């Protein structure tokens, strides 16, 4: 259900969830918190693509340009972000629709 | 008050991205109960487990991933009774997440037997952890790790312990962001270490010579009376150690060579070689060094004569003079085929040139050959310039 406790809970979760994917923070700093608002509760998985294209964007800048998120992955590999993206957004709506 | 289980894995804890696992849990000779759960954060695909597997206690992890990646532990619960302690913890590691970092040992993997050495582990990306792996044939990895004096955070070091030469050592390093600890990078190249004895040294020599030109070949030869069936080549300040394939003993006479090329300015350095008898996993002392050359590195050229003369009869004092226009610091003279070490003078301003004199003293026939000298500057040490053209000594 879309109250109070819980629209609260899905949104310091899912910052808190996000800011746990390794190279997150160092890249994305304290703008982080603006990606989550009761606006993604309606749209969770729009998370996905919303962080996807600024990590991208944010990758272009040359101080970005040797953290993890931008050349510390293992290239050979399908990229992990967007999978941690969605399982983050799913970890949390699930512990938070089971109200009871 | 039931034992405590047993929480292993087959084929071990630290997997690949994609490989199988299974997680394996034993306690007393009952089942027909069995659990199994991450630390912290609960792991669903535990749940997904056939009934008929968990009694077993069999959890397999077909294609590992990120997801299982995690702190285990176990548990059995009958049903009059309560249930078991859990069992010790087992740290389940996926590997490969991220570009592989660079291990090496200061100052050299070359280690004395009863003597330590510092392991470097070195990532491009900054990491705030970093794990040290021991690797073995009939063993399985045993991991170390630091945060802590794990510097600058793109290095992290490591003082491996009192080497012996009682088995193999392999290592790995790996690099991690503790987001995420049990999701590690891919691994580093392995590195071996030459742990040492006191057995008798063999010989290093070289064919053509130790001075060599860009784009020549070399041979580097090693050789004992001792009986090695192998032998390792060392060049300082390399990562690595050369195995060269090792003959078969006849008076206990072995001899082994590797044939490098193209040379270039990297083939200068001091160099050593050990041997080794096929049941000894502890290496001999070490060959007295080899400083390899490399000619034509400078813009200066150098000229080398005689004072007396070209053709001289025994017994006659002969003084061979090598000068250069340009400043050089010392002066290296060499005959054709000559197992000695090039004499090395240190230069002298006269003339208004830079000169080393290389008396002789009273001449033999062995005193009779093919000289070519060169100049050195010790800011570029294992440098020369190209020789001096070649002087011929004829005794009578
Ligand atoms: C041949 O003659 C003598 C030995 O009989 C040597 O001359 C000396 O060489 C040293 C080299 O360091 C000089 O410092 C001395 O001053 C020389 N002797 C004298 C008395 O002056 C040398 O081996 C040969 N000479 C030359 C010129 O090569
Ligand atoms: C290198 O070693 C082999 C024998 O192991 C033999 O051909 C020879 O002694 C060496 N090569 C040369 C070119 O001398
Ligand atoms: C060491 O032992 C093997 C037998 O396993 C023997 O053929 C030879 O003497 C040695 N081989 C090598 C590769 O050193």
């Amino acid at each position: 259900h879309m109250n109070y406790e819980t629209i609260n809970a899905f949104i310091a979760k899912t910052i808190e969830e996000l800011e746990g994917i390794p190279g997150i923070t160092k890249l994305f700093g304290a703008k982080i918190s603006q990606f989550v608002t009761p606006a993604v509760f309606r749209k969770p998985m729009s998370l996905v693509e919303t962080i996807l294209s600024e990590k991208k964007k944010l990758c272009l800048c040359a101080a970005n340009k040797n953290e993890l998120l931008c050349r510390g992955m293992n290239p050979n590999v399908p990229e992990t972000l967007p999978k941690k993206i969605e399982v983050a957004v799913n970890e949390v709506l699930s512990s938070v629709n089971d109200t009871w | 008050h039931l034992p405590k289980p047993t929480l292993w894995a087959e084929p071990g804890s630290v997997i690949t991205q994609g490989s199988p696992v299974t997680l394996r849990c034993q306690g007393g000779q009952e089942t027909q109960e069995y659990r199994l759960y991450r630390e912290k954060k609960t792991a669903l695909w535990i749940t997904r487990i056939p009934q008929e597997l968990v009694k077993k206690g069999q959890f397999p992890i077909p294609s590992i991933t990120w997801e299982h990646a995690g702190r285990y532990r176990c548990y059995y619960g009958s049903d009059t009774a309560g249930r078991s302690e859990s069992s010790d913890p087992l740290e389940l590691v996926v590997t490969g997440a991220y570009i592989k970092p660079t291990l090496s040992a200061q100052p050299s993997p070359v280690v004395n037997s009863g003597g330590n050495v510092i392991l470097q582990c070195d990532s491009q990306v900054a990491f705030d952890g970093f794990s040290l792996c021991k690797e073995g044939e009939d063993e399985h990895p045993q991991c170390l790790n630091s945060q802590p004096h794990a510097r600058g955070s793109s290095r992290a070091i490591f003082s491996v312990g009192p080497v012996s030469p009682s088995r193999r050592w392999w290592y790995r390093c790996y690099a991690y962001d503790s987001n995420s600890p049990y999701e590690w990078s891919l691994p580093s190249d392995l590195l071996e270490l030459l742990v040492l004895g006191v057995s008798k040294k063999p010989s290093l020599s070289v064919q053509p010579g130790p001075i060599v030109a860009p784009e020549e070949t070399l041979t580097l030869q090693c050789g004992s009376d001792a009986g090695y069936n192998r032998f390792v080549l060392y060049k300082d300040g390399e990562r690595d150690f050369l195995q060269l394939a090792g003959a078969q003993p006849q008076a206990g006479l072995s001899q082994a060579n590797f044939t490098l090329g193209p040379v270039s300015r990297s083939y200068g350095g001091q160099y050593r070689c050990y041997g080794a008898h096929n049941l000894s996993s502890e290496w001999s002392a070490p060959s007295d060094p080899l400083d390899i050359l490399i000619a034509g590195q400078f813009y200066d050229r150098v000229s080398l004569s005689v004072q007396p003369g070209p053709t001289v009869a025994s017994g006659e004092n002969v003084t061979l003079l090598c000068q250069s226009q340009g400043w050089m610091q010392t002066f290296l003279l060499t005959k054709e085929g000559a197992a000695d070490d090039p004499w090395r003078l240190r230069s002298t301003y006269q003339s208004q040139k830079y000169q080393a004199e290389f008396p002789m003293g009273p001449v033999t026939s062995a005193h009779a050959g093919t000289y070519r000298c060169y100049g050195s500057q010790s800011s570029k040490p294992y440098l020369l310039t190209h020789p001096s053209d070649p002087l011929e000594l004829v005794v009578s």
